[PDB]
């Protein structure tokens, strides 16, 4: 038994590497960034017909111009989401402007390695967060998608999958993606890919989709709007 | 084995394995080169892209008008240290209305980064930095390590396959002091290019450049802004 | 003055094998009477009572917090607390508030739970104790009370004579103080019994 | 039982099944690592401490090699055991004594200073996170009523007053020597006190000293200020002992 | 407050 | 910082072995005796005083806590000094509030409570001592023992340290309720003689007495006098 | 103060202390929740019976506020702590918002409390899951479930504790519009669900209901055996 | 330091808390202690372990503690731990009285202590307290009451129960002989002695060997008394006179 | 395992963690200090691990007060941190007592700081030994040396690092009591060259400092021209 801040001989923090393995236990989520907006799609993973599907929430609104899709240990995500929300509102309070997608992701990512068992407050984080996140939104740099993992590393991505089937899904994304791709095409593509990789038959109850566009605020798709998109697929 | 989990445990050969392991974090980072002339300090960095569709990790960071850094190792530790450095620079301008000297900043890094190497349950910083600066004593390239040691360099490279870049830099270092800026970056890019598998080339997607000097605040060139420096590697 | 805000008066008086403690019954806020049955004398044991005149809020707080301390003491020790030991306990409680004190000056009257020897004392508002062999007084009409006690009290009085004396000292003292009165209550503490009386008294 | 062990009772100061504290026992072994022995003796008129002075190097400034320390103007001590541990314990004793004088308006008695250092050492036998100090402190001073005093405390937090005592490698042999010598003496009390201390030390080591191979400190009823003897003064005693 |  | 976890814990069979092992330290310590006479209490103890070099009067095992309460022990001496100091400090805290000397039972309770702390609090071991505590109040003698667990017992007579079990049966066949203090001192010293080895002088045993006049150590010349019969 | 990291990751991304807390839940007595049309019902197993027990003192259904209650399975001492923390929080919400809590709000609060105890130094996770039920201001019935990890979901019906696997299977086949059309059938669905797994039926099934606005009513054993016989004589047909 | 931390407040792989379980073994070896609820009162009867000949007899009991005006408890397990807990029980009871100027209801006092005990199992890295308690009392909400708590932080209300040595055996005897809603203090005392006579099978039952305390109501006031040895001897006499009847 | 914590004695009464820290010092290249008639001179064999480093990088000689020099061997980051402690002790001394800290006192203070890291599981011992040197008209020349255990002594001559014993036997040949600082620099340089293993590790820089009458009690780098003369003298002496 070893401390939570022990390095392995290969120069990695065991807890961070193990936290990255927990991401593979989460449902697949997909983010695609186009010139007309970004879309976020996520497999819900319904475990019983008695469970209410709308009570699974794996895409959330950060601010009007920023959505977040998550995969891994979802309970761990809550304090990260709340930090993103609070940060964008503080930024608005102080500067009277929208915080950039990059800046939000950066703020959240600075929480990442803040665990340990004898530097800090009477009970601060004991372990890293078992969560990966896709921040999708629009700011003055245009539509934007960023990935973040438990290491605290974050990076802009033209398209990205996370969760159990992300190798697989990422392969299909390199195939279908191009820079001049439309938003409606990116929406179709990500459902096509989710359909492939999901264990269950895809339908309008066991997935979520959300978009953010230059014109329009963060928008969660309704049952009716999902059914419309599912027809071609 | 029983000597390699705690940074407070000396081995029976007088080593600290946790420090050595932290140093591996920097050895496995992508390569970066730092070099200087009489008038300028340059940083040059390879940005590792996770997928084909990922942007490419930022490797160069602004610290103050007269200082920028290149990173290799854990990104989160890089930011924490970069933020520390930024703060020490602001404090110095607030108090004295003049730039923090680069050697003094570096000393503060050493002092700061040593502390957790001696206390139980703490860990080394898993990051190494090349530090480019300009001050009253001219251009500087420093190197910092997880061990808290630091080095004042004529030039340096860290990260994966950096031994190749180090060898190139040794070969041509006698030329550096008298180089114009373009030549000096050319040299930095050539050194970086040695670290690559023979297939691969330097591109505008994978090179990042940082420059500070006598007439020039620390500035970062990415993507289309590196094109001028890559053309005429002739 | 803080101590004249609610008014009030207590005294205690020593007799042969017995003690007496007495108090006015008024609860008022400056000129205004609010109530005419306000408790100022509190049991601390079967033969041991504390009387508190002063700011009404602290009369209650001191009584209550003293009770807290007393109950713990008795559960922890084998036994009922002695009169002298209760005094020291009160003293200690008030002196803790040396630099922001409770505005009450208690009087204690009782019999020792083994010997049955009479005890009386009073304390100032920061806990200076003061034991006497005759009488103690406390409240807005202390000078009036001193006048009555110094002129009437005699040694070795029996329960009936002690009752008359403490009653006459109270009634006549408080009848010269605007903010004390609206009734007087008297407890006579004997070995074998407690006699509690309210007196016929002026209600102006 | 008989050398039994459960858990971490050899690594930290918890009880072994026999109710021993192995870590405390091991701190006593650490006293002898220095290779030195020290002797102290008291009489009616004075108290003396003598220790070995090994200067194996030519290149040491031998004036800085000492195990004798002034605690107050009137209290001296000889330390035996690990050197840095010993120095730390001397600084503490100085602080305790100075602080006593400030609070109470008179000098700390030697027994109380020894007791305080012992009491502090005790904490290291009960709390798991630090080790005992691997050293032993012998204090001398004059007490106004009781006369000259020798006190010793150890890494267990035991302390005691003595007619004479010893510390370090040849502690047992010194104790034996001193025991045999006090029985002979009337009122079980030493009288030629400096000569007894050096003779004891020379016997148990079998060395027969030069003036630069030992250190001597004294306090006397007439001169209670702690005094370190010079090389010449020590030689006077060595030559006086050699000639009978 | 009593005084002496 | 200091270790925050307990060093005494429960074993599978429900024992707190660190306390059992502290008890073994006590059992290996020098013998102590306590006898409660009708009119007083006596505490007696062997000094493990080897060398004639020891100044026997320089430290004491029989210590006063207050004018009316006294202590002796078996087990580790330096641990005992900690508890003597706390006992004394506790006695004064009580005196300042109540203006009455602390009753023996109350002192024993507060000391035992401290001993309990060291079986649970972080990063410490239990005390390796048992105390015998004597006192006089409410016109009546008291003898108490407090063990490393923080458990306490009121005794008429008892023994602790090396060879205590025999000591207890020696007293079991030798104490009566109607016994005078001076007689009790004699039997206390005979109890120590059962488990001695060495031949007794007044310089290698220590005796304290407790009565209406208060608690005090006997002086060497007093102990000498009692030893003339023994 | 004790700062040991207790819940840490293991190879392959497990949090063993949370998994072990989940094992404590599975050894607890079975609890069942069904969300009716205009009612919500909680039923729970035994646990031990015993004639000398005072039934009142060991209930595993607990009011959080006037409009929210919960049942739990697992370590009962841990549950008591969680319950009192939720009870305090229901009163703080009422203070700062002047509305009663939504059931989701207080579920979300219990869940984040549990999550915190899986990522804070010096603490083990809580060894309980909770079925939380009630009504919102707009009349909508609600059943939520939390578990030791801090995950939470809404359910039409669910079970936790020992034999939750089989009981959830029964509810999947049996929870239909017709089985919850009325209140007596909704209550009967919970009893049937328990009466599967309940050792000596029954006897040892404590039950309680919450109607829109009307607050928590527990059923007494006289009122239960009415429903027991009324469903036992319907299964002969 | 991680090497030396025995980790007292973590789950085992089966969802268990070993220090709690191990504490419960300690309690099983302690002196037997039973509590019996009746229509006109409540009692505690406990085995004395302080039985050596030379002990002095100074307090009014060994294992019975008065908590406040309306409540007492008895204990089984580590004595020193029990002293810490009973001192805390008294403090809680007075904090309540200070605040509301009425006595703490019995269940509220038990719950308050049990939350302390629970905490010792969840955080702090300390060994739990090795104590189970039986609480007897009266209050204006539920009248005469008997509670049981143990080191896990758990508690329950009981009409009759037992903790310590041979508990299982004792609770079996109570199961058969106890009359729900029909007991008096005199018949509960008889049953207490019947149970202790079987469960102290090493060996013959004596007054010096047990402690009995009763809690009753007299003129709107709660009386809590430790029976004197004269009374305990007379109750044992009556039990031994009753076993003479048991055949013809 | 009796060697994992500085709070654990071995059964023979040793503290192996401190012993292991000392091994880090004895792995390091050699530093020497010589006290002489009119001051103290320091020299360090400074191994050059790359030609890419600047001439002067990784100094092992420090000014800790204007009158005090520090010469280190071992783990360099530990040594630098100790230099900061020394600096602060001298600074605080001047603020409280209003004069320049006496060397012996500074040595004893820093040594107790070093010693404090030899007692606890919470921290590790310093992996460094250091010499402190000064000169003044009142106190003369003084040279002290502290090791990872926290022991402090005063020396006429001293060496630390891997060629410690070889250095000492050359130092012993000097009659340093009768020599000036201007002479001793050349002899320090000479000794460093003797004990340097030119086969094992190739290239080294000589680092030199002094404090004496000639510097007016200030600790200073030996001037470049004097260093180079000393280097040349040492080089040609080796022949
Ligand atoms: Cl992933
Ligand atoms: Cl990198
Ligand atoms: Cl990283
Ligand atoms: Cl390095
Ligand atoms: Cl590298
Ligand atoms: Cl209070
Ligand atoms: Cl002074
Ligand atoms: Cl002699
Ligand atoms: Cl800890
Ligand atoms: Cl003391
Ligand atoms: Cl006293
Ligand atoms: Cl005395
Ligand atoms: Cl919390
Ligand atoms: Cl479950
Ligand atoms: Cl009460
Ligand atoms: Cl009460
Ligand atoms: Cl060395
Ligand atoms: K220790
Ligand atoms: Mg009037
Ligand atoms: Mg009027």
């Amino acid at each position: 038994d070893r401390g939570v801040n022990t390095f392995s001989p290969e120069g990695r923090l065991f807890q961070v590497e193990y936290a990255i393995e927990a991401i593979k236990l989460g449902s697949t989520a997909i983010g695609i960034q186009t010139s007309e907006g970004v879309c976020l799609a996520v497999e819900k993973r319904i475990t019983s017909p008695l469970m209410e599907p709308s009570s699974i929430e794996k895409i959330v609104e950060i601010d009007a111009h920023i959505g977040c899709a998550m995969s891994g240990l979802i309970a761990d995500a809550k304090t990260l989401i709340d930090k993103a929300r609070v940060e964008t509102q503080n930024h608005w309070f102080t500067y009277n402007e929208t915080m950039t997608v990059e800046s939000v992701t950066q703020a959240v990512s600075n929480l990442a390695l803040q665990f340990g068992e004898e530097d800090a407050d009477p009970g601060a984080m004991s372990r890293p967060f078992g969560v990966a996140l896709l921040f999708g939104g629009v700011d003055e740099k245009g539509p934007q998608l960023f990935h973040m993992d438990p290491s605290g590393t974050f990076v802009q991505c033209d398209a990205r999958a996370i969760g159990s089937a992300s190798e697989g899904a990422q392969s299909s994304l390199q195939e279908v993606y191009h820079k001049s791709m439309t938003l409606k095409e990116a929406i179709k593509s990500s459902l096509i890919i989710l359909k492939q990789v999901m264990e269950e038959k895809l339908n309008a109850t066991n997935i979520e989709l959300a978009t953010v566009q230059p014109g329009q605020n963060f928008h969660m798709f309704t049952k009716e709007e999902l059914e419309e998109v599912i027809k071609d697929i | 084995n029983q000597y390699d989990n705690d940074v407070t445990v000396w081995s029976p050969q007088g080593r600290i394995h946790q420090i050595e392991y932290a140093m591996e974090a920097v050895k496995q980072g992508s390569a970066t080169v730092g070099l200087k002339s009489k008038t300028h300090a340059v940083l040059v960095a390879l940005k590792r892209a996770q997928s084909e569709l990922a942007a490419h990790q930022k490797k160069i960071l602004h610290v103050d008008n007269h200082i920028g850094i290149s990173i290799a190792g854990l990104t989160a530790d890089a930011r924490l240290l970069c933020n520390f450095m930024r703060q020490e620079c602001l404090d110095s301008r607030f108090v004295f209305d003049r730039p923090l000297p680069v050697s003094r900043l570096v000393s503060l890094i050493g002092s700061k980064t040593q502390i957790p190497t001696q206390r139980y349950g703490r860990r080394p910083y898993g990051v190494g930095l090349l530090i480019a600066g300009y001050d009253d004593m001219g251009p500087h390239i420093f190197q910092t390590c997880p061990s808290a040691n630091y080095f004042d360099c004529r030039a340096m490279s860290i990260g994966a396959r950096s031994q190749s870049a180090r060898t190139y830099l040794e070969r041509h270092m006698s030329e550096f002091m008298e180089c114009n800026l373009n030549e000096l970056v050319k040299h930095g890019l050539r050194a970086l290019r040695e670290t690559l598998p023979a297939e691969q080339d330097l591109t505008t997607k994978n090179v990042s450049i940082g420059i500070v000097g006598k007439d020039l605040e620390f500035t970062i060139y990415d993507d289309d802004d590196v094109s001028p420096f890559l053309e005429g590697l002739e | 003055s803080i101590m004249s805000y609610n008014g009030g008066a207590v005294m205690a008086m020593k007799g042969k094998n017995c003690v007496a403690i007495a108090a006015d019954r008024r609860f008022g806020i400056q000129a205004q009477m609010v109530t005419t049955d306000f408790q100022k004398i509190f049991p601390m044991g079967d033969r041991l009572y504390i009387g508190l005149a002063g700011l009404a809020t602290d009369v209650q707080t001191v009584a209550q917090r003293l009770k807290f301390r007393l109950n713990l003491y008795e559960l922890k020790e084998g036994r009922q607390i002695k009169p002298y030991t209760l005094m020291s306990m009160v003293a200690n409680l008030l002196y803790e508030k040396r630099f922001g004190p409770y505005y009450t000056e208690p009087v204690i009257a009782g019999l020792d739970p083994k010997t049955f020897k009479p005890f009386i004392c009073s304390l100032d508002l920061i806990g200076c104790p003061m034991v006497t062999d005759d009488f103690v007084v406390s409240g807005t009409c202390a000078e009036q009370m001193y006048g009555m006690c110094e002129s009437l009290w005699e040694p070795n009085m029996d329960p009936d004579h002690l009752f008359e004396t403490i009653s006459q000292a109270m009634l006549n003292a408080v009848d010269r103080d605007a903010v004390s009165g609206m009734g007087v209550i008297v407890h006579i503490i004997e070995k074998d019994k407690i006699t509690t009386r309210t007196l016929k008294a002026r209600m102006d | 039982s008989r050398g039994s062990s459960a858990g971490f009772d050899r690594h930290i100061t918890i009880f072994s099944p026999e109710g021993r504290l192995y870590q405390v026992e091991y701190a006593f072994k650490a006293i002898n690592q220095g290779g030195l022995t020290s002797v102290a003796v008291r009489g009616k008129d004075c108290a003396v401490i003598v220790t070995q002075k090994k200067v194996p190097d030519k290149l040491l400034d031998s004036s800085t090699v000492t195990h004798l320390f002034k605690i107050t103007e009137n209290i001296g001590c000889v330390m035996t055991g690990m050197t840095a541990d010993s120095r730390s314990q001397v600084q503490r004793a100085r602080y305790e004594a100075a602080n006593w004088k400030y609070k109470y308006g008179y000098e700390i008695p030697v027994d109380m200073l020894c007791k305080r250092i012992a009491d502090i050492s005790q904490v290291y036998t009960q709390n798991a996170e630090m080790r005992p100090l691997g050293c032993c402190m012998i204090l001398i001073g004059i007490d106004e009523e009781q006369g000259p005093q020798v006190y010793k405390c150890d890494p267990a937090g035991y302390y005691c007053g003595f007619k004479a005592t010893a510390a370090g490698v040849k502690q047992t042999e010194s104790t034996s020597f001193l025991e045999k010598k006090v029985k002979k003496k009337f009122d079980w009390t030493f009288e030629q006190t400096v000569e007894t201390a050096i003779t004891c030390l020379s016997t148990v080591l079998s060395i027969d000293f030069k003036p630069s191979e030992i250190e001597v400190g004294v306090v006397t009823v007439e001169n209670p200020k702690f005094r370190i003897l010079t090389e010449a003064e020590i030689d006077a005693h060595l030559v006086a002992l050699a000639e009978r | 407050i009593i005084t002496x | 910082r200091g270790y925050s976890f307990s060093l005494t814990t429960f074993s599978p069979s429900g024992k707190l072995v660190q306390i059992e092992y502290a008890l073994a330290a006590v059992a290996g310590g020098a013998p102590s005796v306590g006898i409660k006479a009708a009119n007083g209490v006596v505490l007696a103890t062997e000094k493990k005083q080897k060398s004639i070099l020891y100044d026997e009067r320089s430290v004491h095992k029989v210590e006063p806590i207050t004018k009316h309460i006294g202590l002796v022990y078996s087990g580790m001496g330096p641990d005992y000094r900690v508890l003597v100091h706390r006992a004394r400090k506790l006695a004064q805290q009580y005196y300042l509030v109540y203006q009455e000397p602390i009753p023996t039972a109350q002192l024993v309770q507060r000391v035992a409570s401290v001993m309990q702390e060291y079986t649970q609090s972080g990063g410490v071991r239990p005390f390796g001592v048992s105390l015998l505590i004597c006192g006089w109040n409410e016109g009546r003698p008291y003898l108490f023992q407090s063990d490393p667990s923080g458990a306490y017992f009121a005794w008429k007579a008892t023994a602790m340290g090396k060879n205590y079990v025999n000591g207890k049966t020696f007293l079991e066949k030798r104490y009566n309720e109607d016994l005078e203090l001076e007689d009790a001192i004699h039997t206390a010293i005979l109890t120590l003689k059962e488990s001695f080895e060495g031949q007794m002088t007044e310089d290698n045993i220590e005796v304290g007495i407790c009565n209406e006049a208060g608690f005090r150590r006997l002086t060497p010349t007093e102990v000498k006098d009692y030893l003339a019969a023994i | 103060s004790y700062d040991r990291a207790i819940t840490v990751f293991s190879p392959d991304g497990h949090l063993f202390q949370v998994e072990y807390a989940q094992e404590a839940v599975k050894k607890g007595s079975t609890a069942v929740g069904v969300r009716g049309r205009d009612i919500v019902v909680l039923g729970v197993e035994k646990k031990s019976v015993a004639k000398l027990q005072d039934e009142r003192t060991v209930r595993k259904i607990c009011a959080l506020d006037d409009n929210v209650c919960m049942a739990f399975a697992g370590l009962t001492a841990d549950a008591r702590i969680v319950i009192n923390r939720a009870r305090v929080e229901c009163q703080s919400h009422r203070l700062t918002v002047e509305d009663p809590v939504t059931v989701e709000y207080i579920t979300r609060y219990i869940a984040s409390l549990k999550q915190r105890y899986t990522q804070s130094n010096g603490r083990r996770p809580f060894g309980i899951s909770a079925l939380i039920v009630g009504f919102d201001f707009d009349g909508t019935p609600r059943l939520y479930q939390t578990d030791p990890s801090g995950t939470y979901h809404a359910w039409k019906a669910n079970a936790i504790g020992r034999g939750a696997k089989s009981v959830r299977e029964f509810l999947e086949k049996n929870y239909t519009d017709e089985a919850i059309e009325t209140d007596d059938l909704t209550i009967k669905l919970v009893i049937k669900a328990l009466l599967e797994v309940v050792q000596s039926g029954g006897k040892n099934i404590e039950l309680a209901v919450m109607r829109r606005d009307q607050s928590l009513k527990i059923l007494n054993p006289e009122e239960i055996e009415k429903y027991v016989a009324e469903i036992e004589k319907e299964k002969e047909e | 330091s991680r090497r030396y931390d025995s980790r007292t407040t973590i789950f085992s792989p089966e969802g268990r808390l070993y220090q709690v379980e191990y504490a419960m073994e300690a309690i099983g070896h302690a002196g037997t202690c039973l509590g019996i609820l009746a229509n006109d009162g409540v009692l505690l009867a406990a085995e004395r372990r302080n039985i050596h000949k030379l002990l002095d007899e100074v307090f009014f009991s060994e294992k019975i503690y008065k908590l406040n005006e309306d409540m007492a408890c008895s204990v089984a397990g580590i004595t020193s731990d029990a002293n810490v807990l009973t001192n805390e029980l008294r403090l809680i009871a007075q904090r309540y009285l200070l605040q509301y100027q009425e006595p703490i209801p019995c269940e509220q006092l038990v719950t308050a202590l049990c939350d302390i005990k629970q905490a010792y199992t969840q955080f702090g890295g300390k060994r739990p307290f090795g104590v189970s308690l039986l609480y007897i009392g009266w209050d204006k909400h539920y009248g005469f009451q008997l509670y049981q708590s143990d080191p896990s932080g758990n508690y329950g209300g009981w009409k009759a129960t037992c903790i310590g040595n041979n508990s299982a055996a004792a609770v079996s005897m109570l199961k058969q002989d106890y009359k729900e809603g029909e007991m008096t203090l005199k018949s509960a005392l008889a049953l207490a002695i019947k149970v202790l006579n079987k469960t102290m099978d090493v060996s013959k039952l004596s007054a010096e060997k047990v402690e009995i305390a009763t809690l009753t109501r007299e003129n709107g006031k709660t009386v809590i008394r430790v029976l004197k040895q004269k009374e305990v001897e007379q109750l044992i006499k009556k039990h031994e006179e009753e076993e003479a009847k048991a055949e013809r | 395992g009796y060697d994992l914590s500085a709070s654990t004695f071995s059964p023979d009464g040793r503290v192996f963690q401190v012993e292991y820290a000392m091994k880090a010092v004895e792995n390091s290249s050699t530093a020497i200090g010589i006290r002489c008639k009119d001051g103290v001179v320091f020299g360090v064999e400074k191994l050059v691990l790359s030609k890419l480093y600047e001439e002067g990088s990784n100094k092992r000689l420090f000014n800790v007060d204007r009158h005090v020099g520090m010469a280190v061997a071992g783990l360099l980051a530990d040594a630098r941190s100790l230099a900061d402690i020394a600096r602060e002790e001298a600074s605080n001394f001047r603020s409280n007592f209003g004069y320049n800290i006496p060397l012996k006192h500074l040595a004893d203070r820093v040594a107790m700081y070093v010693h404090a890291y030899t007692l606890y599981s919470a921290v590790r011992p310093f992996g460094c030994s250091f010499m402190l040197g000064s000169y003044s008209v009142n106190d003369g020349a003084q040279l002290y040396m502290i090791d990872p255990s926290g022991v402090s002594y005063g020396y006429w001559g001293c060496a630390i690092g891997k060629a410690r014993q070889a250095a000492k036997t050359e130092i012993e040949k000097l009659q340093m009591k009768e020599m000036t600082c201007r002479d001793i620099v050349k002899e320090v340089a000479k000794i460093i060259y003797i004990v340097h293993d030119e086969v094992k590790d190739k290239a080294f820089e000589l680092e030199l400092s002094w404090v004496g009458e000639l510097t007016n009690g200030r600790h200073e780098i030996v001037p470049k021209d004097i260093r180079e003369e000393a280097e040349k003298y040492a080089k040609e002496s080796l022949k």
